[PDB]
């Protein structure tokens, strides 16, 4: 039902906030390597309050839009903007962990003008990218048949635009991680606990969480939109765009519940 | 040497006879019948910014308008308080400065550390830039606290278990100060400035003349290092404080305790301790993050001033007692009013 | 050492003995009379109005 | 300390000069510096001001754009390019040292100038011109000023420069009554708002000159008529 | 509302911050190491090389190797009660331990050598302000341990030692002892060396050790490791 969309936005909106209060109150973590985990919490929270909610209301009306093509061009220019902000914050968090293996002297304390410009740098580039790849949508390049259904359908935006939130982005980040990999174990190579393979747990948990909850809804995307002959039906549509929503409900988690300073403000907001 | 020995334990229970004898009543029994003190709320109005590591040491000045912190970043920072903007940086030779200084015509600047050297910097040259005027050396141990008797003279105190007095224009030592069995941690100067009280490692508190160069009172009690001392503006008692979380307040002429200030939630150490311009408030900084007034009168809490996120080092009342300095590891130092 | 540091400590000792000393309850009272002499010219105790404190808003 | 200034001589309406000053013995680049002119049988008068780091600039409203001013650290020497130059230009140029913060006395030291010679603001007067007197007795020169000098921080910004026959000005006063380095005790200052006094408990030979009372309030700077004392 | 002189102070003020700024990121990008053990330990032999091959109170060292700064910090001259200023170097990025491997059979006015510097390096170790610290631990005279091994047993230093007496496992024995002396092995680590006449590899052990624990650090800010 709707309400489970409901139930996902208030998972959604609690863990962001969390995360927000949890960089803002502590002093430890106003770092620039925290700067862009909140990046991808503020774009969690903005999804959630601009986007999801539309989805409720498609949910509730069994997909019949009755506002203005406007409004249609707003909630998938804002959809579309947001997702590719998130995917490309992940993959900014990526590189941040492979300049910090590969260059960790200027990365020290993630403090000073060199972390400062370089992260910086990366959000501003990362939400420009967003806006760029959404503006095509409020041009009206959204060609669509009946009206009253508010889709993303048309053959010369959905290729593209997949491939630069995704696909670029995804490769960017698997490539990066096994790099990290690599770098890691020949390190410990040249050297030769539970610390380090904890470090490749989560290297391995992070890649295969945005496998899992990116890649399905990408590849069904194309398939529908493009393929020649296949039998995609709206079931797995939905599915798959609720298993790419549930990603930002679960980054929440993975990004700091399971650093020791972040589960410290956890538990000392939450013991309050 | 048994002899010797055994005079001295007579001594020592002789004088505590002596010392008792006199305890006819107590502190708390005679304050007991007057009102207690409020409340006390303090809101921070200025949060000096600059430092980049933890806050040694602070002193402020007679004007009641400027003051010097010491930080082990190598910098020390003459802070106008009333706008907020830097009067001077002086560059230290040393990063791991202990303590600073400040004359009290404001001409001079000391600060010391591991380096086991009290610089003397002139804020005052022709050239427009400050400089070194003098280097204190002959002591064998880090300094732990020096103050400016005047602009000639200045009193310090070291590591080796000894305080000297220091003659700036002569640049020698002409008294040194010996019996502590433990490393001296603090110096506080008396109004008159005849005499001055160290506090040390042996949980001893040693009265000095600074004339005669001889020790002329010795106090004990603590259970733990004195770690801060401060005279009370009468002149006649002092404070000290100690790593066992207890303030202790002495008295010169009865040479025994008045009062102790003390909580069992507190655990954690005493690193400042510092009166109020009229000594009806003591103020004294913590580990704990945060600076507790205590109310010398009747030992009862008066205030906390939160708001640091490391420890608190030091603290200081203006000479004219309208705000307090508190400083912290975490490179700020806050004004309370 | 032993010899000289016993000595040393007797004289110290002499010395600190024959001092002077007045009952606590005098001492005490004292410091409450100094206290409440100067309590009225004490900002920190007694908060002094806007029109005279020298830290607020700049 | 020592400031020279290089350049000067006789240039034409139509041409242009580069006034220069070496600066020694002191740290050239946290001193602020000044320009003063005094053309021959006239007062002082500001041109401009440089701020440490070259982070300020002013001029005066009868220089501004014709004069670039321009700062060198590393050199510890100072620059004054005058595009255009005219009559009224014909004058001595004087450097004066200043550095800004609490306590601080500025305009302390004055350089030896050089002359050069060409073929609203508050307004600052001395009643008195010459006061003729004998040695001893004392002597009192008063200064007034068409704004009040008092700003809400609590001091008055009023300055007292002695410039004795064939020497740069000196400083002698500074905000308003304290005494500046060196000078003997025998200066003494006073006033409130607007009406202040320069007194002299007993004067000796060495006070011959002219007294001059500058405001440091707002910019551009002035300076007052100037009183001379003979004997 | 501010006046001109107010004004100029206020740059002043902002040119001061400025200075102060340009210095803290100058220091931030060099690496501070304390040094700490006994002057016959080698400490001495130590700070001279790499001095070359780049009174009273404590000497800093300063030398640079593969474009990266150190700053070597000696405390040993500043005999006294050592947790009144231990907890200046908080910061250190790593401590550096000498330890004499040829002292085992020596007596001290503990009183034996060894067993006080085991002492001294389980009671820095265990420091509750070197609790996240690395430490580097050199064993400097095993060109002598050789000569002194062959004579003299290790059993007087190791009553408990019941293996053979070749040097290779006397000095694997010594490396065992002084290694499981970490009581927070979980949050740090200790990187053994041997040192010798030989003084090229020094540094760069050093500098590894450094890139190491400063990765390390990195990752734990970043949420690995
Ligand atoms: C899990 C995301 C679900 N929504 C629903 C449908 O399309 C949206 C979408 C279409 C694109 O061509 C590109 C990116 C994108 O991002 C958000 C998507």
């Amino acid at each position: 039902y709707a309400l489970s969309y409901c139930a996902l936005i208030l998972a959604i909106v609690f863990g962001n906030g969390l995360v927000c209060m949890a960089v803002l109150k502590e002093r430890a973590l106003q770092t620039t390597t925290n700067y862009l985990v909140v990046s991808l919490a503020v774009a969690d929270l903005l999804v959630a309050t601009l986007v999801m909610p539309w989805v409720v209301y498609l949910e509730v009306t069994g997909g019949v839009w009755n506002f203005s093509r406007i409004c249609c061009d707003v909630f998938v220019t804002l959809d579309v903007m947001m997702c590719t902000a998130s995917i490309l914050n992940l993959c900014a968090i990526s590189i941040d962990r492979y300049t910090a293996v590969v260059m960790p002297v200027h990365y020290q304390h993630g403090t000073g003008q060199s972390s400062c410009r370089r992260v910086a740098l990366m959000i501003t580039a990362v939400w420009v990218l967003a806006f760029a790849v959404s503006c095509p949508l409020l041009f009206g390049f959204n060609t669509t048949g009946d009206p009253t259904v508010c889709s993303i359908s048309n053959p010369d935006f959905v290729i593209y635009s997949s491939v630069v939130s995704f696909y670029l982005p995804f490769g960017v980040t698997v490539l990066v991680y096994a790099r990290i990999y690599v770098v890691l174990k020949q390190r410990r190579r040249k050297r030769i606990p539970l610390r380090e393979k904890k470090a490749t747990q989560m290297v391995a948990i992070v890649l295969g969480a945005f496998i899992v909850c990116w890649l399905p809804f990408f590849l069904t995307h194309v398939l529908n939109t493009h393929c020649q002959t296949c039998h995609v039906s709206p079931e797995l549509y939905s599915a798959t765009t609720w298993l790419g929503y549930v990603n930002s409900a679960l980054n929440p988690v993975i990004y700091t519940t399971f650093n020791i300073e972040f589960r410290k403000a956890f538990l000392k907001i939450l013991s309050c | 040497l048994d002899q010797l020995r055994q005079e001295a334990e007579q001594l020592k229970n002789q004088i505590r006879d002596a010392r008792k004898a006199c305890a006819d009543a107590t502190l708390s029994q005679i304050t007991n019948n007057i009102d207690p003190v409020g409340r006390i709320q303090m809101r921070t109005r200025r949060t000096l910014r600059g430092h980049l590591a933890k806050i040694y040491a602070m002193h402020w000045g007679t004007d009641s308008r400027l003051l010097v912190s010491a930080s082990q970043d190598g910098k020390l920072i003459i802070w106008d308080s009333y706008t907020t903007n830097k009067v001077h940086a002086i560059p230290l030779r040393s990063s791991w400065v202990m303590t600073c200084a400040y004359a009290p015509s404001g001409n001079y600047v000391a600060c010391g550390g591991l380096d086991n050297i009290c610089s003397i910097y002139n804020l005052k040259t022709r050239e427009g830039n400050v400089r070194v005027s003098r280097e204190l050396a002959g002591h064998t141990g880090y300094l732990s606290c020096c103050r400016f008797l005047d602009d000639n003279q200045i009193v310090t105190s070291s590591g080796d278990t000894t305080c000297a007095l220091w003659d700036i224009e002569t640049g020698q030592q002409t008294t040194t100060f010996t019996g502590h069995t433990g490393d001296v941690m603090s110096l506080s100067l008396a109004p008159d400035t005849r005499l001055f009280v160290s506090g040390a490692c042996d949980a001893s508190a040693k009265l000095w003349d600074v004339r005669e160069g001889m020790c002329r009172q010795t106090f004990t009690g603590h259970e733990s290092d004195i770690n801060a001392i401060c005279f009370f503006p009468n002149g006649n008692a002092f404070a000290t404080g100690s790593d066992d979380a207890t303030c202790r307040l002495f008295d010169l002429r009865a040479d025994q305790e008045l009062m102790t200030y003390s909580h069992d939630n507190i655990i954690c150490g005493i690193t400042s301790v510092s009166f109020s311009k009229s000594g009806r408030l003591l103020l004294a900084g913590y580990d704990d993050f945060n600076c507790n007034v205590w109310d010398a009168l009747k030992a009862d809490r008066a205030g906390v001033l939160a708001g640091h996120d490391n420890r608190v080092s030091c603290l200081g009342v203006t000479d004219d007692g309208m705000a307090v300095a508190t400083g912290s590891w975490d490179s700020f130092l806050k004004i309370w009013n | 050492a032993s010899i000289a540091q016993a000595r040393k400590l007797v004289e110290q000792l002499k010395m600190e003995a024959n001092i002077d000393r007045i009952k606590v309850s005098k001492a005490a009272a004292d410091l409450m009379a100094y206290c409440e002499a100067h309590a009225k010219e004490d900002p920190l105790l007694t908060p002094v109005p806007a029109s005279e404190n020298p830290f607020r808003e700049k | 300390v020592q400031l020279v200034e290089s350049g000067g001589g006789l240039v034409q309406p139509g041409g242009s000069r580069k006034l220069s000053c070496s600066a020694s013995g002191f740290a050239f680049s946290s001193f602020g510096m000044h320009w003063v002119r005094q053309a021959p049988e006239k007062g002082l008068e500001w041109v401009a001001y440089i701020s440490s780091g070259s982070g300020t600039i002013y001029y005066a409203d009868t220089v501004k754009g014709r004069f670039t001013i321009s700062r060198d650290d590393p050199k510890n020497t100072l620059f004054l390019q005058m595009t255009s130059l005219r009559s009224e230009d014909t004058a001595m140029y004087y450097c004066v040292r200043s550095i800004y913060y609490y306590g601080s006395s500025p305009f302390d030291f004055w350089g030896q100038g050089t002359t050069l010679t060409v073929s609203s603001d508050i307004v600052m007067t001395q009643a008195t011109s010459s006061v003729p007197v004998t040695p001893g007795e004392s002597v009192s020169i008063s200064c007034r000023s068409s704004k009040s000098l008092l700003h809400s921080n609590g001091n008055t910004y009023l300055y007292w420069f002695l410039q004795r026959p064939g020497q740069s000005p000196q400083l002698l006063i500074y905000r308003m009554s304290n005494l500046a380095s060196g000078v003997p005790d025998r200066f003494s200052g006073s006033g409130s708002g607007t009406a202040f006094t320069l007194t002299i408990s007993r004067l000796e030979a060495e006070d011959v000159g002219v007294y001059y009372c500058m405001q440091h309030l707002e910019y551009p700077l002035t300076f007052g008529a100037g009183t001379k004392l003979e004997l | 509302t501010l006046s001109a002189e107010d004004k100029a102070a206020v740059e002043r003020s902002k040119m001061i911050d400025r200075n102060l700024r340009e210095d803290g990121e100058k220091a931030a990008r060099e690496v501070k190491l304390l040094l700490l053990g006994a002057g016959e330990s080698g400490k001495n032999t130590i700070v001279k090389q790499m001095k070359i091959i780049h009174t009273t109170g404590i000497v800093e060292t300063h030398f640079t190797f593969k474009d990266l700064h150190f700053k070597m910090f000696d405390v040993g001259a500043q005999r006294s009660e050592r947790k009144k200023w231990i907890h200046c170097f908080e910061g250190v990025t790593a401590i550096i331990f000498c330890v004499a491997l040829s002292d085992y059979d020596l007596v001290l006015a503990e009183m034996n050598r060894m067993h006080a510097s085991m002492k001294l390096f389980d009671s820095i170790c265990n420091n509750k302000w070197f609790t996240d610290t690395s430490i580097i631990l050199f064993l400097n005279k095993k060109d002598l341990f050789e000569e002194k091994i062959k004579k003299s047993p290790l059993t007087i230093c190791y009553p408990e030692y019941a293996g053979s007496n070749t040097y290779e496992e006397a000095a694997a024995y010594i490396q065992c002892q002084f290694e499981d002396l970490n009581k927070r092995k979980d949050t740090k680590e200790i990187y053994t060396h041997f040192t010798c006449s030989t003084d090229t590899k020094n540094v760069q052990f050093v500098f590894d050790a450094v890139t190491d624990v400063i990765i390390k650090n990195n990752l734990k800010d970043c949420g690995l490791f």
